[PDB]
């Protein structure tokens, strides 16, 4: 044995592995098999959880009523604000379901883990040599996790304030939130949706005129894909054709002609568009919302001349009148 | 009769039946609920 | 013969390449364009519904919009000269008559920016799989501008050309049909965040797996605009996603044509969703649950939990945003939860 | 001939300057509240 | 619960049919010789 | 709205069966 | 009976995700 | 060979077998017709029109 | 090939295959029925729109019995 | 319930070592070229 | 060369250069007014 | 009242720090 | 209707190379799409008027 | 007969072709003024 | 509090980012490959197929 | 990479460009200006000034409520001093 | 519409499509008659639609 | 009438899938070359 | 990995099919009484 240790580190950190198992993998993926496996039998089995501390259980599993697109992983009790509940912080499991304690394991080792599987894109790509970035691009996806599942809660003083795991728990953090926060009036949401909208673009764009201009090298009866093959020395496509098209249907400065200044912008785009999405979450997460143009414009004597803003701000304060009925005591709500 | 010559044969490959199956699959996980409804 | 002299002139290689297809699109275009700029500093949407829509008025780049016709114009078409505005232009305006032109104009300058894309195509000798994408926006624009209004009581329910002007239709949609639920806008979401990730990925996957071609760092100018070898590591690439992610592509011919699909088919789901918002054929609910809530006080799912938030979404809205109905909800009526 | 490197930093104030008199007017205007 | 009657089969041969498809294909297509 | 986009399709596929299966040489573009 | 099919076909993507990765078809180079 | 979405393009010039085809059409439509009718009048309720 | 009975009878109805007329043919006269349908419809689209009234035409269930 | 704990922080422990034990192993080295 | 003037690049850029500043020079007027 | 003729002054300044280097040609 | 319709379909798929499909020019197989529109285009106004 | 909405009709079917002749009108002339070969 | 609070969140994100950046930038450079792979030495393909 | 049209880049730096422009730029400009500062917008658009919004009593909207007689019910809204 | 649509018929059962035209709308190639009759076809359905 | 619920989708799974299973075999026989 | 030789194909003619089928489809027709009962 050349030392035991010394080779466990050349298997660890091995890039014949099938998977890549880094140094950063060592921390994911008991991680990520913790999150998962946790996620799956919660969302399978799990009971109601108490989410508003207010006894008043919510539950969100398949066996107890709940279908794949309501169902969901209910956010660890109010009572618990940001508390840390490990299971051994319960004087049994039973009280650890019903404070929704599965939540706060979940979303824990998960964030852990995504974390580190952005350090792994980086590791292996240093044992390839290439160049690194391309966990920079993961940056942005995952700064939403977090945005989502722990700056968020940190604000607002509770995990139960959370983004729950679920497709219709989903859709409950949107409305509240757009109501408390009016989040589509806000700067940093509107390049959240440029990035996103411009991102499927961009795709549809580069994707189409690329696939378009591709060279004849297939039968007419044969798949146009079969004319590449994995490890080609020359280009499978005209980029001097797409060019030349896409430069007439707008016009030719306003087109690209260098696939690396082209493929720079299309990660460029949606990356830092995001990037700003994550930043309006984690920015509002301390109450800085967006816009409030509520009663502007006003007429010569003083009327009320109502505007879409207006109008929105109806749709909002019924989201918020009704929104965790029996959850307040007091007129402002302020948590 | 004569073999007709405007037949061609037909393929599959493996990566087209997995593209394809992700695709039934998570369609049938996506509308389940609404056949249940 | 003029025709192949008329022809000559319009396929001419200009800065701006015209074509047939120009003949239709740049007048539209340019008046749909033009229309919007006009109400959204102009125009007013008082006597439409009873709000201000200009920078003339007061409003800002986001409050500002070309508000809809009134309910009372029905689905008419409000031609400047038709039985409504009867060639006044003034009362035209007055009558949401700027709405119609820019939907009716801009519809048709979408028909002829796909035609340019299929004629230039042609022309330049490449495959139309751009004109195939475009269908997806127009699909959208389609049935969202057009098919769904069509199908309520007016234009008047259509969405308002405006940044703010478009939230409530976001937030109405919610409120009102339950839109978030819908399987068909759900697949819409899919496509548009599942084609901004392809995008990011393959953009950051080749910008990071690059051969070396030049002695700079900013490895921008190191490109041979002039095809050649692959300006990037394909086979690198391969092997780095099939260690990270387990799974990686490995024909950039199905990796792109892959691009178009996802967003494309994405988009045309979500058109097909809101055809059928039209009708009001919506997915508001779940049977089995209501009927559990019913019998059951104590059953709570986040489902439940979301249809009360449009119970006040549309009890507190419906008043200043259908103001055709003259509704008026007494304060004891009004919907609420405890304290707030 | 005008040096380019000049017509862009004049016509780029000229720009913060309109733009920034929107900016204003969202404090004195009909867009204001008051 | 109170489900549809018909959603499990509906379910049942939305998965089957097309998945039975595919496999009925790429089976074929595995065993062409050459 | 569905058979628009065949017409769409089966008319491009139809105006375009040349171009079909790729495309081949020359650089010309920018020069009538 | 719901439940069983939710679990199902999760449980048949979870299979589906094993197979491609680790049964795909080996990514040949250049003789292809 | 053929791709799954192009199997049919073995008709785009076999006249004899692309009626062949456009007559199973057909026959198909005209079959669910005739059954789809019998399926009405096998749970349709004409006790009142009103 | 395989002629039959039916197929003889129907054999001059198909035969005058690439058979095209010269130059602009017919075009310039279709050209004018066309730009007459264009109208045509736009006539019935308005007055289903109630854009286009016209005293005798009562575009509802009413006009009926 | 205190056994759990005991475990699960040994348990954490030891992936935790074994990752800064890890980077510590002289890992610039490990790379294609210049090392 | 001998380059021209008035041509259909020249004619697109007024169509969208000249409503502009018309524009911006209305709104800016607007800027002023109260109540 | 009118502090904008600050600005004005201090905003011409940091392209003509340049400017007249474009006269006096050198060092940029 | 239908199982008529079906023999029919059978029939005609077996016996594909029926001579009327092919060019007597070029001898090869060709459709004479312009005429066959007029001749359908005028079962469909004769039974349309009929209608 | 010839209702004040029929009349506005004719206006706007006249308004109309009149811009797709001038627009016709300028284009067939300027074509036939340059395009050398 | 809020004003301070998320102006030093957004800085604090963005340099975090701007670490990342940096490192990463840093290992391919010391090792030496921040502009690109040898197209002659390609590593990856001194590797045995894992498929 | 060229067509016939004059490289911006020229004209924009061609003095005779600015001799033109410095006349024509401004002058569009304070003609918008005027377009508003003296009211002409307002009628051409219908749109109400300030003081033109309710009567001075009326907190009603003048909600057009007919497609064919609309003209006819938006004059009469202007009647009541609105 | 059905006699216009019996002369119509007649008209292209006689009269052959203009050289322009037969080599503009691809004519003699089947996939074209598929492309017009869908564009058709869905013109029709969005009409019952709305009716 | 008052028949099995499950009678349908067991009906049903038991005519696809060993049909299923020989069409995939034919198939795959049939595409054999040679 | 080197190629299993152990491994034969396998074949179905289209007799079987039908003599297959014949057998599933009528078993059903057996069986779907007892199983709506
Ligand atoms: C694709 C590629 C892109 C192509 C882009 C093309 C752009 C061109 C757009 C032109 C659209 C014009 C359609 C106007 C219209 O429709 O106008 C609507 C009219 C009907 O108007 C309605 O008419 C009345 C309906 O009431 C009916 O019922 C009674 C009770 O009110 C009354 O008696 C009334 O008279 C009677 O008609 C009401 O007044 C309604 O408010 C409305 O005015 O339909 C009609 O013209 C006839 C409808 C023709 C079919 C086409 C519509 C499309 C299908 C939509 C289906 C909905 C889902
Ligand atoms: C007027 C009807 C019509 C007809 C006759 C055709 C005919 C054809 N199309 Mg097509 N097409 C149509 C409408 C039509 N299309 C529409 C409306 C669309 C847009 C949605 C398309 C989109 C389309 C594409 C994208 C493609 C074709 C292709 C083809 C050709 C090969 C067909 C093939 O092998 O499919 C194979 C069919 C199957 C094996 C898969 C069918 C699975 C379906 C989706 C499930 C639903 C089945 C269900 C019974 C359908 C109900 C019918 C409904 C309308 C009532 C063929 C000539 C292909 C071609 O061009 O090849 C080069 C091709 O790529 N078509
Ligand atoms: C023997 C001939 C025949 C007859 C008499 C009928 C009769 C009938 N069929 Mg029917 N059918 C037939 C053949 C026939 N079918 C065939 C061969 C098929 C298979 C394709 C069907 C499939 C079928 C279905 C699926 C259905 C019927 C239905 C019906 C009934 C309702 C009729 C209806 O409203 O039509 C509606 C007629 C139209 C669709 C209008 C067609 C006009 C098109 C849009 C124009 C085409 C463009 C044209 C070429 C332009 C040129 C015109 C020119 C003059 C300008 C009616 C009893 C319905 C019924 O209630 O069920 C029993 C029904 O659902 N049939
Ligand atoms: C070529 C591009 C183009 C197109 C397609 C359109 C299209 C349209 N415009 Mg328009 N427009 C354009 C350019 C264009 N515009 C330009 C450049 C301007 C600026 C001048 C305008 C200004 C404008 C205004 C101000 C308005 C429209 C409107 C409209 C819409 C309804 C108008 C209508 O009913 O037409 C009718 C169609 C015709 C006139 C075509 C007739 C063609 C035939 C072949 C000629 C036959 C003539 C002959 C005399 C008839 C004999 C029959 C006999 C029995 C009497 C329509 C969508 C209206 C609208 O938006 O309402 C909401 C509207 O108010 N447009
Ligand atoms: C809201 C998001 C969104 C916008 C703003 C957008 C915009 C555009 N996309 C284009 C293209 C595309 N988009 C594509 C796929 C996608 N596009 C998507 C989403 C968007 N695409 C998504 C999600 C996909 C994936 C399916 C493709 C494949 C293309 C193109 O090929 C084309 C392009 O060239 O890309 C660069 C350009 C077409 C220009 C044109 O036709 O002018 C001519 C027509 C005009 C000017 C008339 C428009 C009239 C419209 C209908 C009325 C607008 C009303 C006001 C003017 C606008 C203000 C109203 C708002 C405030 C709400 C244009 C820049
Ligand atoms: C740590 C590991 C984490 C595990 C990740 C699991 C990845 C899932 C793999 C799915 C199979 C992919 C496949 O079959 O295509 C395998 C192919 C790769 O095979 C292809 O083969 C050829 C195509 O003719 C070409 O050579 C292509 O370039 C490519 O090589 O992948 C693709 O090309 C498509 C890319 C998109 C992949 C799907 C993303 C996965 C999303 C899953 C979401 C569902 C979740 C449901 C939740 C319940
Ligand atoms: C030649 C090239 C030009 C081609 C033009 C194409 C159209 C470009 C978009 C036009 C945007 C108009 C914005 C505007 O006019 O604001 C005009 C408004 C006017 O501001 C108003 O002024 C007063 C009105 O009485 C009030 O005080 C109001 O409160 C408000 O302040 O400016 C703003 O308030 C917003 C600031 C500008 C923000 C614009 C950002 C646009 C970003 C999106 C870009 C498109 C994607
Ligand atoms: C509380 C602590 C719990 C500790 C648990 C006990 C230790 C772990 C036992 C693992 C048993 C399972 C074996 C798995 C085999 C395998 O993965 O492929 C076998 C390959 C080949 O390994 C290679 O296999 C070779 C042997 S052979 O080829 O398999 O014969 C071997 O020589 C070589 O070293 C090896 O790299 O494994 C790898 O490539 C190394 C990467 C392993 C990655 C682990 C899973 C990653 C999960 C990420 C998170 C996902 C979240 C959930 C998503 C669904
Ligand atoms: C309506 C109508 C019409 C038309 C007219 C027209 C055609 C007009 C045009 C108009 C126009 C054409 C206008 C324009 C305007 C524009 C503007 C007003 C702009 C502004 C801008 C700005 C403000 C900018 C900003 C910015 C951005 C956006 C980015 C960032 C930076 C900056 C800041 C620079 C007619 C008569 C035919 C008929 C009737 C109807
Ligand atoms: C042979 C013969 C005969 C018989 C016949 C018969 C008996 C027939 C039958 C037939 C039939 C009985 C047919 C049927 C058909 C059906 C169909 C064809 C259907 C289809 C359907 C569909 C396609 C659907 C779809 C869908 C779904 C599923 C869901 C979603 C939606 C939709 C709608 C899409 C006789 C004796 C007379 C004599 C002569 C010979
Ligand atoms: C392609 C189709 C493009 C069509 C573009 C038409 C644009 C002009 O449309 C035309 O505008 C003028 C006003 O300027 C209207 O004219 C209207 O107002 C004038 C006064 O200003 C009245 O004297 C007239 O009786 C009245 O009809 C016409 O009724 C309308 O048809
Ligand atoms: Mn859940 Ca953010 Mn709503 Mn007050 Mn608590
Ligand atoms: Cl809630
Ligand atoms: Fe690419």
């Amino acid at each position: 044995s050349a030392n035991l240790w010394e080779r466990f580190c050349n298997w660890v950190t091995s890039t014949d592995n099938r998977l890549y198992v880094g140094w950063f993998g060592v921390i994911m993926i008991p991680t990520l098999l913790a999150a998962t496996i946790c996620f799956v039998i919660a969302f399978i089995a799990a009971p109601p959880v108490d989410i508003d501390g207010i006894r008043e259980p919510v539950s969100g599993s398949l066996l107890y009523g709940n279908n794949i697109i309501t169902g969901a992983v209910v956010p660890s009790s109010n009572a618990i604000g940001l508390h840390f509940y490990p299971i051994w912080e319960a004087a049994s499991l039973d009280e650890w379901l019903y404070n929704g304690g599965p939540y706060q394991l979940i979303i824990f080792h998960f964030l852990l883990g995504a974390s580190c599987y952005m350090g792994r894109q980086w590791e292996l790509s240093y044992r390839l040599g290439m160049r690194p970035w391309i966990c920079v691009a993961y940056s942005a996806p995952l700064a939403s996790a977090f945005a989502v599942f722990l700056i968020y809660p940190i604000g607002q003083g509770s995990f139960s304030d959370g983004m729950p795991l679920g497709i219709s728990g989903t859709f409950n953090f949107m409305i509240v939130f757009q109501a408390e926060h009016n989040i589509l009036m806000h700067p940093f949401h509107q390049l959240g949706v440029a990035g996103v909208f411009g991102g499927a673009l961009f795709c549809a764009m580069h994707g189409s005129l690329v696939t378009s201009s591709l060279i004849r090298e297939t039968t007419e009866t044969e798949s146009a894909n079969y004319g590449y093959k994995f490890g080609q020395e020359e280009e499978t496509y005209n980029i001097v054709a797409a060019h030349g098209y896409f430069g007439r249907l707008i016009f030719q400065y306003a087109s690209f002609n260098n696939s690396r200044s082209l493929h720079f912008f299309l990660a460029a785009w949606p990356v830092v568009g995001v990037w700003f999405t994550a930043l309006g979450i984690s920015t509002m997460a301390f109450n800085l919302n967006g816009f409030n143009f509520n009663h502007s414009v006003i007429d010569a004597k003083g009327n009320v001349i109502n505007t879409w803003a207006d109008i929105i701000n109806r749709a909002n304060l019924g989201m918020e009148v009704m929104h965790e009925r029996n959850a307040h005591n007091f007129p402002l709500d302020l948590a | 009769m004569e073999p007709n010559p405007n037949r061609q044969p037909v393929e599959l490959n493996r990566t087209s039946l997995y593209l394809g199956l992700l695709l039934i699959l998570v369609l049938a996980l996506l509308f389940s609920s609404y056949f249940f409804n | 013969g003029w025709f192949d002299i008329l022809d000559d002139w319009l396929k001419r290689d200009r800065f701006v390449f015209v074509g047939w297809s120009g003949i239709l699109l740049f007048p539209c275009a340019y008046l749909a364009l033009g229309g919007w700029l006009t109400g959204t500093t102009f125009v007013t949407s008082w006597y439409t519904h009873g709000l201000a829509s200009s920078y003339l008025e007061g409003c800002n780049f986001l409050t500002v919009a070309v508000s809809t016709p009134a309910n009372s114009m029905g689905h008419s078409l409000l031609l400047l000269w038709g039985p409504e505005a009867q060639g006044d232009f003034t009362r035209w305006c007055q009558l949401g008559g700027l709405w119609t032109f820019i939907a009716l104009h801009g519809a048709f300058g979408l028909i002829g920016f796909m035609l340019r894309q299929f004629e230039i195509a042609r022309l330049v000798g490449v495959r139309p799989y751009n004109a195939i994408a475009f269908s997806a926006p127009i699909a959208v624009f389609v049935s969202v501008f057009l098919i769904y209004p069509l199908g309520q009581s007016s234009w008047f329910f259509a969405p308002s050309f405006g940044v703010a002007a478009i939230f409530r239709f976001l937030l109405f949609f919610q409120g009102f049909h339950n839109w978030t639920l819908n399987p068909f806008h759900m697949m819409g979401v899919a496509g548009v965040l599942g084609g901004a990730l392809l995008c990011a990925i393959h953009g950051a996957t080749v910008e990071n797996t690059l051969f070396q071609d030049g002695e700079g760092a900013s490895t921008f100018r190191a490109f041979n605009p002039t095809q050649a070898e692959e300006t990037y590591s394909m086979v690198t690439a391969n092997r780095f996603w099939s260690q990270i992610f387990g799974i990686a592509f490995s024909n950039k011919r199905w990796l792109h044509f892959f691009m178009l699909f996802v967003p494309v088919t994405g988009l045309w789901m979500s058109a097909i969703g809101v055809v059928g918002l039209a009708l009001n054929l919506r997915s508001y609910d779940f049977i089995s649950q209501e009927i559990r809530a019913a019998e059951d006080p104590e059953f709570e799912t986040f489902y439940t939990k979301n249809l009360l938030l449009n119970e006040g979404i549309r009890a507190w809205m419906a008043p200043q945003d259908q103001p055709h109905e003259n509704f008026v909800f007494p304060e004891e009526v009004l919907p609420r939860g405890n304290a707030l | 001939r005008i040096p380019l490197w000049i017509v862009a930093t004049v016509a780029g104030m000229g720009v913060i300057v309109i733009v920034g008199l929107f900016f204003y007017g969202a404090y004195a205007g009909l867009g204001s509240s008051l | 619960m109170e489900v549809n009657q018909l959603g499990l089969i509906a379910t049942a041969l939305f998965v089957l049919v097309p998945s039975v498809f595919l496999i009925i294909l790429y089976v074929q297509t595995e065993s062409q010789q050459k | 709205l569905l058979f628009f986009f065949g017409h769409i399709w089966h008319g491009a596929r139809t105006l375009f069966r040349d171009v079909f299966s790729g495309i081949d040489p020359e650089l010309s573009p920018e020069q009538v | 009976m719901e439940t069983i099919t939710y679990v199902f076909i999760f449980a048949c993507i979870i299979a589906l995700f094993f197979f491609a990765i680790f049964f795909r078809e080996p990514p040949r180079i250049t003789k292809k | 060979g053929l791709p799954w979405y192009r199997v049919h393009t073995v008709l785009i010039n076999d006249p004899g077998r692309l009626i062949a085809a456009h007559l199973m059409h057909t026959a198909l439509v005209a079959g669910w017709a005739g059954s789809m009718a019998l399926y009405e009048l096998a749970t349709f309720d004409p006790s009142d029109p009103v | 090939a395989r002629r039959t009975w039916l197929g003889d009878i129907l054999r001059p109805l198909n035969s005058e295959y690439g058979k095209v007329a010269p130059g602009w043919g017919t075009t310039p006269l279709m050209a004018v029925f066309m730009g007459l349908f264009l109208v045509f419809l736009l006539i019935i689209l308005e007055i289903y729109n109630s854009t286009l009234i016209l005293d005798g035409v009562n575009v509802s269930w009413k006009a009926l019995g | 319930m205190e056994t759990l704990k005991i475990t699960v922080y040994i348990v954490v422990t030891f992936f935790v070592l074994l990752f800064v034990f890890g980077f510590l192993s002289g890992d610039p080295a490990r790379n294609p070229k210049r090392k | 060369v001998s380059y021209p003037i008035f041509t259909v690049r020249w004619v697109a850029v007024h169509t969208l250069a000249v409503p502009t500043i018309f524009f911006l020079g209305a709104i800016a007027a607007m800027q002023f007014i109260q109540r | 009242i009118a502090q904008l003729t600050m600005i004005a002054m201090i905003g011409i300044a940091g392209p003509m720090i340049i400017f007249l280097l474009a006269v006096r040609r050198g060092n940029l | 209707l239908s199982g008529l319709l079906f023999l029919a379909a059978c029939w005609h798929w077996v016996y594909w190379d029926l001579e009327l499909f092919r060019d007597p020019r070029t001898g090869e197989p060709a459709l004479d799409l312009p005429k066959m529109f007029g001749i359908h285009l005028f079962l469909a106004g004769l039974l349309c008027f009929g209608f | 007969t010839i209702t004040p909405s029929l009349k506005g009709f004719f206006i706007g079917l006249l308004s109309g072709a009149v811009v797709l002749g001038l627009t016709f009108a300028v284009l067939i002339a300027i074509s036939q003024i340059d395009k050398v070969q | 509090r809020s004003w301070l609070a998320t102006s030093h969140f957004v800085l604090a994100f963005f340099f975090l980012v701007g670490h990342l950046w940096h490192a990463g930038r840093a290992r391919a450079a010391a090792a030496g490959f921040e502009k690109g792979i040898d197209r002659e030495s390609e590593p990856v393909l001194s590797m045995p197929s894992l498929d | 990479g060229t067509t016939g049209e004059r490289p911006f880049s020229d004209i924009i730096t061609s003095v005779r460009y600015w001799v033109i422009h410095s006349i024509t730029i401004p002058a569009l400009f304070i003609a918008g200006w005027l377009f508003v500062s003296t009211g002409l917008a307002y009628d051409v658009f219908g749109t109400p000034r300030p003081d033109s919004y309710y009567a001075q009593e009326q907190r009603s909207i003048p909600l057009v409520t007919d497609r064919f007689e609309a003209k006819q019910q938006v004059e009469t809204f202007l009647e009541q001093l609105k | 519409a059905g006699i216009v649509g019996i002369i119509a018929g007649l008209f292209h059962i006689l009269v052959r499509p203009p050289q322009r035209l037969y080599k503009a709308l691809r004519m003699g190639n089947i996939e074209t008659v598929l492309s017009s009759s869908i564009a058709a076809v869905f013109f029709a359905a969005f009409v019952v639609a709305g009716t």
